[PDB]
């Protein structure tokens, strides 16, 4: 269903102030959909430059992969992050007829 | 068939072969016509060099091709 | 002879117009071509961009009067690496290139699509089969420079030109490894 | 004809020329364009810079001759984000574009003191709808190659184009967030 | 009024083409110059290079009519650290530039060396006052990204447009600190 | 004259194009070059990518002038470390940088069987004389910061430029030495 | 085959709260066919980052080397993480014939 | 006085050497005007580059928060570097009118 | 002196493989020619990404600093059974005038 | 064999060596033409400051190569 | 500003574009223009012909600042002979150059015949009000030169570029006075 | 549609360039050309001579659109007097213009003496029918202006564009009747 | 030297490009310029004209590093008619040609009243000595070919470039000899 | 005073005179130096040729100044 998961970025990236929590080397290995390539990039990307810059990065390379929002709220909840991955679970529903 | 050798003075001379010959071949009637060692050419196609050993036809040299022709110095 | 192949050579100057970048052939040509009008060649290029200077290095190629100058283009092609228009042209017969049109109309208007779902550098190795090995260095170049979308949209551009016959095949390929989301618009 | 709209366009030439890049775009455009021209406009910005290329865009724009251009023009203008100006060209009001030259000029003048003020990686989540998409990662590439100054520069070269009618309040508001020393210098009301 | 001392600017044109870049001053320039050749200059710099981009902004400055312009880009040369190019052209005394062609000269000769043995990250802190501020964190940038080697090259390009008197001297003070066996070949007094 | 050499150097202006990257090499040109066209070798290095600026390079290269020119150039290839296309160059054979191409051809086309397998990291010690020594710290730094996949396609681009007569032989005894599952694809 | 190899990490991956009870300390000794190099490595980013962190590096590490899946089953059942060691088992002898 | 406070960044960059005894992980607890995101990619920077690479960026950051050279002055006492927290405050007091 | 460095440095290179024993921060204490800076920098980098990771970089910055040689040789005696020693001494010895 | 000693003013001076001449060797050359005594002379070739000691040959300093001279 | 009549000046590009050379204002703006401009002006009309040029001089006219400039290009249109240009753009009314358009396109169909049937020498006292003085000797030299054919080409060329409301009309009578053969091809009302 | 046999034209460019002169074609073309392609066309040949317009001419041929516009080139073509390019492009078949070569080959190598021994108003009626009518005009007016040999070489020119299959013969016809000392070295059969 | 030189070169560069048009010097000037770069400059004057080129011109001339650059340049200047401007530059006293400023102000603003007024061919023989003498040949040629007016214009485009000191003055004989009614307006 | 003159074979050497020096002088001194014989010799400044009776005071030629040297083929 990947017309809502666009939405779903952006109401991410609108809101983003509310995922500063999330930390990136910890939610990886929780995100399967993301390609050898992609754990590559970002692990080293949150080596450099840390993770709350990394953040962004993290979810524009997502957001390109096929059925991230349903890997990324349990993702979010693997990571017991639980408030936060209620509140991504609920937004992504809402542009679902 | 034909193929043009054109040396860096910016003159061309052609010379008489066939797909069998082989670059020694090529290097021997250039210094048949104009007079130069096989040891001082080096003979380009497209810009890849020539190896000694092999033959026109490898190299998919063909009619009316052109040789670039650069001198020992 | 050399009147017959100019004709010929005029005829499918629409193939060569949207296929070649004739600052990747000049190279191999470096026994035809005066440094003046190397020059003016890439003049054009950087500034009106490689169909421009397409078009104006073929009006020098016929305008050349020396010997072994159509060998010596086709020769070019060859190395060069624009194969399959080197095969379309020695044998006259278009249609493998052609075929490919359908394609480049598709990337067209799909383009946008394109420059955002792609991940260049993901997929470039395996599609290097398809361009210029020179102009994928243009691309992991403006990937560096300038973000994933502004070279998304350069390895369009390099698709479009690309004359090789497999290339939307090659595309799928390298596009069913990478799972990208833009996948299944392209269809072959 | 199609010459009614076309006129009409030709009026208000400079908004369109120093609020649009043709690069974002002529993605969607590639079927109304020359082949050719279309590789004449990613030139002259590549040369000339964006302004000068969106001039070239609109000598080309009022060439078009088969309908539904001046739609697909508007459409491709919606779909990049351009909006604001497409919702300008609609309505043939640029009243909205035109309150924003007074923050456009401000933001101008205190030019430097942002770039030694700002970071941009910081700011740039807020605004993302200010900006074009591709503007966004155009910027983070430049601050990790080129220093966070050199990414403030461009932050601020892509604000100046940026069309959407509140940007210069959504900056303050962006900027409120953190304690800044840029923001005392940055008024809205 | 802009005629007589316009002469004097064009005669030391190839000291300002040496030791500018465009970049950093045009945000002071705002007014002065056209919107449009302001991005083909950033443009230049972008395609060719600073050096490019000061020749390109030397031929618009001397081609500004309204009045005011001068101090305008004096203004902006001072604001942007070019200070001592902007001392130089205040008094229209270039003594204190030209004395730097000889080390200048010296550093293109040793260059290789310079590349090798200086690790930028260290001597960056001593000469921050010899370059624009800009520079150092396109520098520091260089090095975490393309390595050491890299850095030092543009260290050097920076070194070369800095119109800052005593920089030669500070380099040396830099190098007998920590001290990379380049150290030995740059010599002052 | 000095015509004897440009006119030879031009006629292999394609493998110099292919094995240099001008920006190694301009730390020992820069008495030779004008500071300008320095800054803008550099400039469509980082634009266009190495070879778009070897181009460039090229044709300041014979533009130049004064006397000691050409052994100017050789003794910035030899220093900077670009050794056996400096030895090619000088001889005017370039047999050795062609005799590669085999390899050259075969390293790209397991490129990606490269990158996923072996880290750079762990051979890179070993490649040391495969390499120009410039080139060891960007990848290194390419690994560090962009990720190691990206550092792998970097090294690739690197080795496939190289001009040292045997790298592929050293290469083969450099994965040789941990157990690898790239090592059974590279073969002499 | 080599390549069930292959699929057996892209198991791990796609599901790894599985694996989240290993203890990359404990598990090394019984890894042989990590080289002193891979092993010095995962010592030191376990000793910085910690425990649960290095484990994506641990699995990463080992799918790079030939033969890894049977060194791992033994591994893990050598750490008496039996359970998982025939999950792991089913999986591996599932994709050759 | 943030004029006086800005001349004084200058002060520390002509004589950086004489801070080479800061230590950023320890510092930057007591200099609260430094950002959940400064600090993150302070630490960061730190981690890959060493202490002593980092501290240019430490001040760099600073120098960007307002009333800085304040919290920096009292942050300096706070890590018993009193010596160098009067020079600090001497330079800074001297700036200002 | 420094002719015959710049040539041993390049014999480290071609002859790498031999030196892989060297443990940096064994061997550190006994080069007093690389920088406070230096050391701190070089620490860094072993922490992260261990030991053999950190070599090409241990003599990659010994290189830099003047009369590194005669040191690095008294290093590998002491923080070794010297056949190293031995060999790049011997080499240093080849190009003294 | 010859070798081009260019200061860094620009004015260039052709000096006749051979591989085996020191650098001692060269910089008395050197006193021949431009009448600069040798122990105020500083050779630099490659970026390379050229030791006393040492020979032509060990630096590769070959046919036209080109020298830089300082004060 | 002077921006509120750029404007509008911008919205009637089309109409100045097809009716203008500026080659026979330019002797009159000369104060206003740089003298290089002007050079490059010549040469656009003299390379790509008169449109082009207008289309150019136009880029041009919008860059000035200097205030009387509108009015100063006004005066020039009127002293040129352009009147009727000068009449559209002081009231903002073109309607008169647009039902010229009919007429326009009219003789651009019959050109052929009009080049077989015409001699203009006959019928260039007559028309002397609906031209541009120098077109008329420019149009004469041609006649002598190449022939009657190559000018009655010219005439035509000149007559398109007329803004002079009754023209057609004018050119009609013209023609009613001699017996023609083209006479009943033209037709005004 | 307009594609398979575009290629068809391209291949033939050479004649086209050879034989036409684009100017006595524009008037019929005016409907499928944009005014300003018209008059660049107009301005090479003024600049660079016929040739050169018709290859400029050919250029833009090739870019038109909107069906229906190579009957209108053909239509023109016809109506302007080039029967016999028509009559070759309409059958595809150009052997009757390659035979022409020779003889214009010819007149080429033999061009000085026709200067010489031409006088041209003397054999104009007769060759009437191998020139273009207004060529004709352009001839004897410099023969009037520039003097008969002048005339002869434009006479000249004029005989190499013509597409006639006879002129050849044509010409010698002429020449045997007032017979002008070049009448000898003139031989067809 | 040749910097000094450069500089005082450089500070007149607005008398240059305000006096001398390249093409017409670019003859004597042989020995020093690249076919490449008279083709350059030619193009200049025939795109943006004569004052651009004239721009052009002095970028290719400071970027010249051959000998005797300087010398060469002037030594054109004088044989090619620009004398006086030759006379000023070398004694680097502008004051001659800077006095004719006011005149050349006057004739801009007059210069519709001349366009009309005046027929060339009466005078261009007289002021013959103002011009350069292949000025003289373009404007008798667009009197030919565009009548009396055009060619008038032309002949205020070259008085404005003329540098010599008596121009207005002879100008003033040339319009006395023929009644042409534009005599006064013309006040010395 | 120095006065440059170039071959036409691009390479450019210099010779010693005065203004007071005539051109047959100028033509000896070529003679001199790259020994060519002065009947083959004929010497241009700025496109004017010069007569082998007058001085290079006549001509205007200065310090610095450049001949052009053609040669009898």
């Amino acid at each position: 269903m990947p017309f809502a998961e666009d939405k779903t970025y952006k109401y991410i990236c609108r809101n983003f102030s509310n995922f500063c929590n999330v930390k990136v080397v910890k939610i990886l290995p929780y995100l399967p959909c993301l390609t050898a390539r992609d754990q590559d990039r970002l692990r080293a990307t949150c080596t450099l430059s840390g993770n709350r810059d990394t953040l962004w990065h993290l979810f524009n390379t997502l957001q390109r992969r096929p059925g991230w929002v349903e890997y990324f709220i349990a993702a979010l909840r693997g990571c017991k992050l639980v408030d936060l991955a209620d509140e991504v679970a609920s937004v992504y529903q809402s542009y679902q007829p | 068939m034909q193929i043009f050798v054109k040396t860096l003075t910016g003159k061309t001379i052609t010379l008489e072969v066939e797909p069998s010959d082989t670059i020694e071949n090529v290097k021997a009637k250039i210094q048949d016509k104009e007079g130069i060692p096989p040891d001082q050419q080096r003979l380009i196609f497209a810009g890849k060099q020539l190896e000694d050993g092999r033959t026109l036809s490898d190299y998919n040299i063909q009619k009316e091709s052109t040789l670039h022709l650069v001198l020992r110095l | 002879m050399t009147t017959e192949q100019r004709r010929s050579l005029q005829a499918f100057q629409d193939y060569i117009r949207k296929t070649l970048d004739p600052t990747y052939i000049l190279s191999y040509m470096a026994p035809w071509f005066r440094e003046e009008e190397v020059q003016y060649i890439q003049a054009e290029k950087n500034n009106k961009g490689p169909m421009a200077a397409a078009t104006l290095f073929l009006k020098f190629l016929l305008e050349l009067q020396e010997e072994g100058w159509f060998r010596g283009f086709l020769d070019a092609l060859d190395h060069a690496g624009y194969s399959g228009l080197y095969e379309a042209i020695e044998s006259w017969d278009f249609k493998k290139i052609e075929k490919l049109e359908e394609y480049r109309l598709l990337l067209k208007r799909l383009q946008p699509e394109f420059k955002t779902r792609i991940i260049p550098t993901d997929i470039i190795s395996d599609l290097s089969e398809c361009l210029i090995n020179q102009e994928c260095e243009e691309i992991l170049q403006i990937c560096s420079t300038k973000g994933m979308m502004a070279g998304a949209e350069k390895l369009v551009e390099c698709l479009l030109r690309s004359d090789k016959e497999n290339w939307p095949k090659t595309l799928k390929l390298a596009l069913e490894k990478e799972r990208n989301k833009f996948s299944e618009l392209w269809i072959v």
